[PDB]
């Protein structure tokens, strides 16, 4: 039972360091869009 | 638990594949300003 839920971490985190690229991507594009808007 | 957890593990992929789409969107008007 415990093999089961611990192989299950290990292939999130493969997306753990996509979550961390998608949360930087976000907050960037919030910098942008103020800025493009005044230009 | 082993049917709820095989849907998120195959959803979870189409789901970035539409995330990449929105990352191409933000380099762009880097350049555009």
């Amino acid at each position: 039972e415990t093999h089961e839920s611990g192989i299950k971490p290990y292939f999130e985190q493969k997306i753990q360091e996509t979550e961390l690229k998608i949360r930087s991507k976000t907050e960037n594009v919030r910098r942008l869009e103020a800025q493009r808007n005044a230009l | 638990l082993s049917n709820v957890n095989s849907d998120i593990y195959f959803k979870l992929k189409k789901l970035e594949k539409e995330y990449e789409l929105l990352t191409l969107q933000e380099d762009y008007i880097k350049d555009e300003q």
